[PDB]
DNA sequence: ATCGGATGTATATATCTGACACGTGCCTGGAGACTAGGGAGTAATCCCCTTGGCGGTTAAAACGCGGGGGACAGCGCGTACGTGCGTTTAAGCGGTGCTAGAGCTGTCTACGACCAATTGAGCGGCCTCGGCACCGGGATTCTCGA
DNA sequence: TCGAGAATCCCGGTGCCGAGGCCGCTCAATTGGTCGTAGACAGCTCTAGCACCGCTTAAACGCACGTACGCGCTGTCCCCCGCGTTTTAACCGCCAAGGGGATTACTCCCTAGTCTCCAGGCACGTGTCAGATATATACATCCGAT
């Protein structure tokens, strides 16, 4: 018949076939279901969309048109849960949040 | 007389400058040379990649910045503004690294 | 004269078929084999293949009246060659022997260009930083009615200088150093250059060198290359030189390399000299020799020492990551850490016998000190030069050392005092490729060459530090090498490179 | 030397949340690393979780429990809903 | 002359200059710095680098190679629990 | 269950109990507002651990929380516990 | 009548030499099984599960106070205040 | 046809058959070498002996025969290498190493 | 049913390193948990090494590297020594 | 500076209970063939690394000086902690009772593994032109010494 | 406490190089079928968990009394910051030549997995007795006023 990819069938943008292959060959279990790659691809896609939306917001507040590691850093650190998820992670060539302790300010 | 900023206003300017850019603060060659010298303690006749040293510098600079933040928190807790080696020691001790 | 006419002459307000065709017909005037490169390029580039099938005896006898300083006979014809090159819509190389007089010759040519072709600028002269000030001096001297500046200083200094004169259009020639060109490439990229002149063209051998790339992006009609010695290593260096000279004619390295490929060799050479004849001239120091007695060369095929041999074998078999150690081994074992046991550190005689070359060097310096000569050791390791320093201290002789890292004030005072009227400086240590070419060590007459280089040209320049004009008795080369060692390989490669240079160029000046 | 990467899918997602916005290359590499990190964490949790119950397959139940365990609160419930939605659509199609 | 040794080189940990520690401390957000911090910082940095390089070397040694890779450093950092994004 | 669901059970972690924990921690003199902070941090810690344990026990299609479930939750949060199976 | 500090040191030495649990059992059981009703109603708990929770939490709290004490001492005091715990958790990475 | 266990053949006391089975059925890799169980069993036996000796010494110090969680705790903490290995491990019904800050002591 | 343990082996080692002491049940549970913990940690590191190096099998070299990478210093060298000792003894039998 | 209390710390003696030896069933680990495919070995091959040295620009880093404000100490004082002592409370414990729901056992069927064929998705190679970095200069804003 | 005054924010002009389309090809998703085996579900059973209840006594609570300790204040040195020379070393561009270190193709053998039986190692369940609690009394020792 006519080929019809599992990503199209699911309505996703992430590769369900590649997720399935990685999941099988990654030494995670003896057998993998059929709904596992679909579920996992959907979850990864949601997380990517969240972080990219925040980063784009930041890049437009900066008045530039491209996401750079600075905007990735600045968007992750400014969201409570997105930053909780990535506590032990350091973004390369990122930065730090502008922050000065109040006690250090002039009288 | 040539005007002079009071002590404490160039330091804030530098804080709000360096805490807004993104470049590397340690130089490149001194750190790479240090990495060579430390590594040849474990295995002689070894070579590194430029990207390897670059990653290692990223990690180490991030580690030191995050250490100095908690150092400052300890110093403020002590009702001071100057950070002293006691602060480094306390921060490393509490955080479980020693 | 007219600054605004120059201003509209300089700035660039916006397939040079006519001059290009004139140059192909000029070339095909000689044997058609010289059109091999053009026809290959045409077969690969469609835009010039249609061009091919389209088919003033200004001897300037006397020295230029506009310039003072009646001219020595041999370079009027150089002037003429340059003029003909100009009125032939082609570029060329001048490759005299570093002292026959090149700055004056080119300045005479520029004066002729301005005062007979009525073109007051613009011209660019790019030089190594050492010789910059010189250029200003002779241009102010010979044809004083001209303007220029050194174009150097701090950031704001060059900025103000260009905005005042360069884009201010208040110049005829501007002289700048290589690094300046690579830095101030923006404003100089739009001046519509008449000529681009490069002195000591060695700098452009690797085409991928950033200076070479920046040189291709400049806008000019005709280029002039001034150099001492082309083809240090391979033919590909002349390939790049000719690329820069005539990019249209020379555009395929592979043709050059394959069609020359080192009797098949005699068949190649009988082509080789013909191809390049109307591009570059080479004089001879013996033309108006009048001096420097030829160099007397010698070799002292030294052996090896017990520690030297054990270290050599120790490295042949297996912290150390190159064959270069093997040359280090034959040079002096103390370069490694693991000899000169201790540490108590003595300056005593445990040196001379410990290494091989030291013994013979000691004998030679004895025989020469006991008769009144002075020595110019030219090793190729600054670190090794320190061992010679210590040894010289032991015998208590008198230093004067120019390493790679001696600041220029120290450089000039040292060369002055060593070359001062007779003083007590027996030895003059120095590292081969250091100092540039302005050094005038004409006092000494011994050029012992402790270590050898991968190319002979560096050595020849090293001997040129004492074989230049001046010193008028003789010069004594004393190259040393340890037999049964990799330095035999280095020496043979260098010698065969020198033979190749002989074959390629050193038959041209026989005609020239 | 074919080398796979989640670059085009990240770019497809980007071109629909902010339809006119680029992403240089280092940001893209960071996002590729982030995707790989999250995939490894969820798959490892699911492996452990199936092993604890003596199961041998990995099912959408294992994946759902892994995402519920690893993600914080409001960021977890949205991901759960998205995944269930995708599975239902795929199984109906 | 006894000078064919030529330096002690302040060997290498004093290549992390006090302006560099000052820059890192500013980025951390500190106003005044004591004079002895520039030695504690060197000590702690040396410890951290040793711990990372040991594991990176062990990885690249197990892989039967002789060159250390950004991937090996990333694996070592993740092994210590300091995941680093941006190097594959 | 029908256990008359209760509130304000955090005050069962009483002042002497917090004081004894402090003494074992090596604390000589204790201020008077430290007990509320201790109750808050204990509540947060318990909420995290119990949430993970309930997640495990509900995935297994069970209804009773087991020592294995608690041990897995602690190991997940990085507080590996020895003594209760493993 | 002992002076302020003496009985506190005696208690310190006592409790660092024992091993039992310092919080009562029924109160902690009630706290656990009424926290747990925010996530799923009508749960049952293994006695070993409640014991594991108690041991883990007591270990956590003791190790917390053990750093609150350093924070207090570093500030030139001997009294632990809520700011000390907040600082300890902040540095430790929780907050 | 004498049934010589690999555990005895290697000279260990820990089981090598059980270790091999756990490696095969634990989802670590597709294939398992022959000597891998022997190596891992040797390491486990070594670590067990090393911790158990210090625990026994502590138990003797407290003039008791049977070792208990308190003695295991004392061994792990008083030793430094085991304490670094078990940095984030809590031992049930163990205790705390006796330690009082100097400032707190009377003058 | 049918639950396994390491208690027999721990007891066998104890009554050769200290052939007079006993061990309580709680202590035996702790030691069993410790052995399973260390086994899991080493096995996980070895599998990750295999995955990194594209090898498809766990072998004695990977166990050795994992040991050198988990244990601190002196323990690393002692354990490696005894592992190699046992392996050579076994293969020469 | 010493007595008087209060709190250990030994040392004896009695009672338990939970380590520990012993036997019993069984299931898993071992033995022995066969085999296939993973990984070791060989050899292209090529591209980045090594060692030693040269030249120049240009910011940073080093260094010295004044001096300003902050750290440290000392003093005071007034609460808020610790220590005791009655009084009330509720945890701990032993015991009974009931039932929900872990945990096993059997059958079977849907669903994942595996394979051969087949075909588009995706990757690498490659070309180009806007985004952003940078550079004066102009205006604006916060510091600061009257 | 207001007019320097320097630092910063913000405009345009470059320019240049990296993102982002576009195309070919190749190899891993997809399709269709075979088939064996986890897991799904039901039923059973029997264990542990929940639910009270009464009784003891040890821990909690409340209230008092009085220090000592936390915090505020005042000086006072001294050491760190701001700034102006001055040297130095990172950082580009270069030479010269290797070679060795990683990385694909290709072959092949030997070591794992896969089987079939089958007996001892190990776990479960039992019956002990001795190492731990658990009182008691007496001696030692700090700690606190004297
Ligand atoms: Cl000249």
């Amino acid at each position: 018949a006519k080929a019809k990819t599992r990503s199209s069938r699911a309505g996703l943008q992430f590769p369900v076939g590649r997720v399935h292959r990685l999941l099988r060959k990654g030494n995670y279990a003896e057998r993998v279901g059929a709904g596992a790659p679909v579920y996992l691809a959907a979850v990864l896609e949601y997380l990517t969309a969240e972080i990219l939306e925040l980063a784009g917001n930041a890049a437009r507040d900066n008045k530039k048109t491209r996401i750079i590691p600075r905007h990735l850093q600045l968007a992750v650190r400014n969201d409570e849960e997105l930053n909780k998820l990535l506590g032990r992670v350091t973004i390369a060539q990122g930065g730090v949040l502008p922050n000065i302790q109040s006690v250090l300010l002039p009288k | 007389k040539p005007h002079r900023y009071r002590p404490g206003t160039v330091a804030l300017r530098e804080i709000r400058r360096y805490q807004k850019s993104t470049e590397l603060l340690i130089r490149k060659l001194p750190f790479q040379r240090l990495v060579r010298e430390i590594a040849q303690d474990f295995k002689t006749d070894l070579r590194f990649q430029s990207s390897a040293v670059m990653a290692l510098q990223e990690a180490s600079e991030a580690y030191l910045v995050a250490l100095f933040e908690d150092t400052n928190l300890c110093a403020i807790h002590a009702k001071r503004v100057t950070i002293m080696p006691k602060d480094i020691q306390l921060a490393r001790r509490i955080r479980g690294e020693r | 004269h007219d600054p605004e006419s120059n201003k509209k002459r300089y700035l660039l307000k916006d397939f040079d078929l006519e001059g290009t065709t004139k140059r192909f017909e000029h070339l095909l005037s000689l044997s058609g084999l010289f059109k091999h490169f053009i026809e290959s390029k045409a077969a690969k580039d469609p835009k010039f293949r249609q061009v091919l099938d389209v088919l003033i005896e200004f001897q300037f006898r006397e020295s230029p009246a506009y310039v003072n300083g009646q001219l020595r006979p041999y370079q009027i014809q150089g002037v003429n060659w340059l003029v003909s090159l100009h009125k032939n819509k082609i570029a060329g190389i001048l490759a005299d022997e570093m002292g026959l007089g090149k700055t004056l010759q080119t300045i005479s040519f520029l004066g002729y260009l301005r005062y007979i072709e009525k073109i007051p600028g613009p011209f660019l002269v790019i030089a190594p930083k050492s010789t910059l000030n010189n250029w200003l001096r002779e241009i102010n001297r010979w044809t004083p009615d001209v303007n220029a500046f050194i174009l150097q200083g701090d950031k704001e200094e060059r900025a103000e200088l260009i905005q005042k004169k360069l884009l201010g259009c208040d110049f005829d020639v501007v002289i700048a150093s290589y690094e300046i060109i690579i830095r101030e490439k923006s404003p100089l990229k739009k001046i519509n250059w008449e000529y681009i002149i490069i002195d000591e063209a060695h700098r452009i051998k690797n085409e991928e060198s950033m200076l070479s790339q920046v040189l291709r992006e400049f806008t000019s009609r005709n280029r002039l290359l001034i150099t001492g010695t082309p083809l240090q290593n391979n033919l590909h260096e002349l390939w790049a030189l000719l690329n820069f000279l005539l990019p249209d004619i020379f555009s395929d390295a592979q043709d050059f390399d394959d069609w020359f490929s080192s009797e098949d060799q005699d068949k190649i050479v009988k082509q080789l000299h013909t191809v390049l004849q109307p591009f570059l001239l080479r004089r001879i120091k013996s033309d108006v020799e009048t001096s420097l007695l030829p160099k007397k060369e010698l070799n002292l095929y030294v052996g090896m020492s017990s520690m030297q041999k054990k270290w050599y074998k120790k490295i042949l078999e297996k912290l150390l990551n190159i064959m270069m150690q093997l040359r280090k081994c034959c040079n002096h074992p103390y370069l490694f850490d693991g000899a000169e046991p201790g540490p108590p550190y003595t300056t005593d005689e445990h040196l001379v016998y410990n290494a091989a070359k030291l013994q013979v060097l000691d004998k030679l310096l004895k025989k020469l000190k006991e008769e009144g000569s002075r020595v110019l050791i030219f090793s190729q390791m600054s670190r090794l030069l320190d061992i010679l320093e210590d040894y010289c201290y032991f015998r208590n002789y008198e230093y004067c050392r120019i390493d790679g890292s001696t600041a220029h004030e120290d450089r000039i005072q040292a060369i002055d005092d060593y070359n001062a009227p007779d003083s007590k400086k027996f030895v003059f240590l120095l590292t081969t490729r250091a100092g540039g070419l302005g050094i005038n060590l004409t006092s000494a007459d011994v050029v012992v060459l402790y270590d050898s280089d991968w190319n002979p040209q560096a050595d020849l320049q090293a001997m040129d530090r004492a074989h230049r004009i001046g010193q008028k008795k003789q010069v004594k080369v004393f190259r040393l090498v340890t037999d049964n060692s990799v330095e035999e390989k280095i020496l043979e490669r260098a010698t065969q490179k020198l033979r190749l240079d002989q074959l390629v160029i050193q038959q041209n000046r026989t005609s020239l | 030397t074919r080398k796979e990467s989640y670059a085009i899918y990240v770019y497809k997602v980007l071109k629909q949340v902010h339809p006119d916005t680029g992403i240089s290359s280092k940001a893209m590499s960071i996002m590729n690393s982030f995707v790989n990190d999250v995939f490894e964490r969820i798959a490892g949790e699911a492996s452990r979780l199936a092993h604890y119950n003596k199961r041998s397959t990995i099912t959408s139940r294992e994946i759902q429990t892994a995402v519920r365990l690893l993600l914080p609160g409001e960021l977890a419930k949205h991901a759960v809903s998205e995944g269930t939605k995708a599975v239902t659509k795929y199984t109906s199609a | 002359g006894a000078k064919r040794h030529r330096k002690v080189l302040r060997d290498n940990i004093q290549g992390i200059t006090k302006p560099a520690i000052r820059r890192l401390a500013r980025r951390g957000g500190v106003k005044r710095i004591s004079g002895l911090i520039y030695e504690e910082t060197r000590g702690v940095l040396k410890v951290f680098l040793e711990n990372v390089i040991r594991d990176a070397v062990t990885y690249t040694e197990h892989a039967k190679r002789k060159t250390v890779t950004a991937m090996d450093v990333v694996y070592a950092l993740k092994r210590q629990g300091r995941t680093l994004y941006g190097f594959g």
